[PDB]
């Protein structure tokens, strides 16, 4: 059952963001952290936790082949009005059986790159985020 | 091309949910009367032509009512007698029903419906269904009703004059409820019969009423299936699974017919997309809980093997997928699993003091 | 190509199959192709698993 | 669409100090730290957040082929007097589509280095900053 | 259609203009005219011979009236020729490659 | 030939035999009786002839 | 059927350089290195691998006759501009059964040869190259 080829590989994902597709996507990472409390019972030595929430973070890496971050946020900041948006990403490889679609919902960035560069150095931009709401969309 | 400079401000009535895909719960009813020949739709109970016999205006009122609710069309045609039934069947053959049955019959008559609903239904593909009153047929068209002097309304009903009462109470029941154990309440007495001798009626397949606790009900819900093929199943013999199967067949047909006949190439993506629609169809039933929630539908690797294969193709060398997508020309293959499911008729508890 | 090569009398006994291909031919050229005709749905064939 | 060649190298870069080319550079990076403040809202598990302002932050590394960065604010840091610059960086590939110039306002450096040398090492100075206002020109 | 009786020969304005009509991609087959109302009746097997026998037919189906097959007028099939010349779209595509070769 | 466009949709219950080659658990008993003479398979006890 | 006389040689061979044939030409060679990533599976002790992807890489060798390779990169390459060329190989052998013959897509070299010459010997000028597509031409 369990073979060396089923496993996944980043190469055949890919990411939409605001209904857009980007290619020049170098990883893309969504994670969701739990609140949780301890809780200590009279009787019992082992101690017990409580859930309470989760904060949702995530980032997104990308080759510096046009200035499309500016043009989302870089105007909007300046003036005071947060932007939210949607991302998609689907990892679809063909030796593993199914492709899955996961929807990140309600997306606020932390941080604007303006200008990052050194001689001899390729360019890249990094930008992470806070996200609210997930969906689940053909997961295997 | 340039007009006066002009504005419209319109009203329209608004687009709420979806239409319906195949209409449920249409009743046919025939008879033989002097007048008022040709088909004749009843909605409600107030709007009955006042011409017409009030012997056939009772089975008329007996049809209007159902076990649950009142079935949402009637159609009654009317032929003048002393003819044959081939006419009447070949008109009401544009028609669409989901029932259909002869208050007034006779051995000929019943013997000419059940062929005609069996070869209706096997060359036509059209699904119908029929109650018919002394009959041994073996179709899941056919709803054999048997119980002789019933008694509703201080009057005397025979066996084929009850078929009326029989055809809309089964039309009166949704889909996710059974008429099986169901009380009757216009019918008070019924003559007596032993419980065994029930147990063998019910076993042949036919359809009999029984006392059992309190007020009368239907005994059990079984189809006139009697012989098993090993095609056919034992589930077959229940009449709400026939219905559900016959509902769902007609929207998936009138779906095909509807977006992807002479409108698509036939390539493998667009198998997939029909795929995924059918597959969005079956959820959609899956909430509505007539069935199981795990259905799947999936290209039919056996006969798409064999059509190549007839057509003189080797396969020697193909991987699965290159089976899968390789050009069929005009033909589509697929097949789906589905669960159907049931109500309740059989409980056993445990109990310890 | 062949057939015209041996109408124009040559001998192909001692011909090389990739010397056929390129030999000359005067004006007339030969090519053939394979290609598959797509087709509209028209036929659906469904078998559901009770 | 993608390709390769379109990633920006940083090779191509040149900045601008106070109106004047400084061809000594070895790298630049400004960026704008956003600040966010956690929001809980009763009803729902997700964490959310408001968004108040956000700090500017850079740096600039260059070679020590002369002694810029004295004249520029050594005396008037003793007086007590901080200056402020304005910083426009371009950067020009000629494989890339475009080219984009950012123009950094109200800078204010960090810190002076007097003197950093060691036996064996060519010397390097570099010096990290704050801005406030940033602008949009010739963006891809 | 529309108050009128036509003969066959005055339908095929309609015929060739819905042949024309129509993208490369799709074909004819069970395409529905909405202006015509009404046709004799012809029971189905009629219909199955009638489409053996070479013929294009309006047939009555459920909703709207539509187009049978959108089938050729040959008949017998030589060893060069098949059942993909019976069909319009393949004729079709194959002339237009023919043209831009 | 070619006809009308035909969508059927036949449906049927999934019976599996996991059967090997071989059959095993067959029993044949010959009997000495009036009536019914020949071969009479049985599956359950209700199909025995009367 | 095997037989010795079946071989391929080398001395038929012909290399066609962006549309142009090269006459002067010793030896060609491409070849497509595979990326595979070690994975151990609980319960196997053989190791199995992943494929990830592959890298083309491959030289060709030329007598100096002619100082063709200088005027296709040698001002290109100072200005910034990088370019990708296409080659095509032939072999035929009029022993073996037919011809193959293969292109070699969006080749890029690796370094350039001003001049290379010492006292008694011929010349010769080896270049090698990365690729990353090709087409299959009346293989065998």
């Amino acid at each position: 059952n369990m073979e060396a080829r089923n496993v996944m590989s980043g190469t055949w994902g890919e990411l939409w963001l605001d209904g857009n597709k980007v290619a020049e996507v170098k990883k893309f990472q969504a994670k969701m952290e739990f609140t949780k409390e301890d809780i200590i019972i009279a009787g019992q030595m082992g101690t017990d936790t409580k859930y309470m929430g989760y904060k949702g973070k995530g980032s997104i890496t990308l080759y510096h082949v046009s200035s499309r971050m500016h043009k989302l946020i870089g105007e909007k900041i300046k003036r005071g009005s947060e932007p939210r948006f949607v991302a998609i990403s689907k990892l679809n490889d063909p030796d593993s059986y199914g492709a899955e679609r996961i929807a990140v919902k309600n997306i606020a960035f932390d941080d604007l790159t303006l200008a990052d560069w050194e001689v001899g150095v390729k360019g890249e931009i990094e930008a992470p985020f806070t996200f609210t709401e997930y969906d689940f969309l053909d997961i295997i | 091309a340039i007009g006066l400079p002009s504005i419209n401000i319109s009203f329209k009535e608004l687009a709420t949910t979806v239409k319906e895909r195949s209409a449920r719960g249409i009743i046919a009813m025939v008879l033989k009367d002097a007048k008022a020949l040709g088909l004749n739709e009843i909605h409600e109970k107030e709007d009955i032509p006042v011409d017409l016999s009030a012997e056939n205006k009772e089975y008329i009122n007996l049809a209007l009512m159902g076990n649950v609710n009142t079935p949402n069309k009637l159609l009654v045609y009317v032929i003048e007698g002393e003819a044959d039934i081939q006419t009447a069947l070949d008109f009401l053959e544009t028609k669409e029903f989901n029932y259909l049955c002869m208050p007034k019959a006779v051995e000929a008559d019943k013997t000419a419906i059940k062929n005609w609903i069996i070869k209706l239904r096997d060359i036509d593909k059209v699904k119908v269904k029929a109650v018919l009153g002394k009959v041994v047929g073996n179709h899941e068209g056919i709803i054999n009703f048997t119980t002789e002097d019933v008694l509703v309304g201080e009057k005397k009903y025979s066996v084929d004059e009850f078929t009326s009462r029989v055809a809309g109470l089964i039309a009166g029941t949704p889909l996710s409820q059974s008429v099986t154990y169901t009380k009757l309440s216009d019918v008070v007495d019924i003559p007596k019969m032993t419980k065994v001798d029930a147990e063998s009626r019910v076993n042949k397949g036919e359809l009999i009423l029984i006392k059992e606790a309190g007020a009368i009900r239907i005994a059990r819900g079984v189809n006139s299936l009697t012989e098993l093929t090993a095609e056919k199943g034992e589930m077959f013999q229940k009449i709400k699974i026939v219905d559900t199967l016959d509902i769902i067949h007609s929207d998936i047909r009138k779906v095909i017919i509807d977006d992807y006949i002479g409108k698509v190439t036939n390539s493998y993506d667009n198998k997939c997309l029909l795929i995924v629609a059918i597959k969005s169809y079956l959820e959609e039933l899956e909430k509505s809980a007539l069935i199981e929630s795990d259905s799947t539908v999936e290209i039919d690797f056996e006969a798409q093997k064999s059509y190549l294969k007839s057509k003189g193709v080797d396969l020697s060398y193909m991987t699965l997928q290159e089976i899968k997508e390789a050009n069929t020309g005009s033909k589509v293959f697929l097949k789906a699993k589905i669960k159907v499911l049931d109500a309740m008729e059989d409980i056993d508890l445990s109990i310890e003091i």
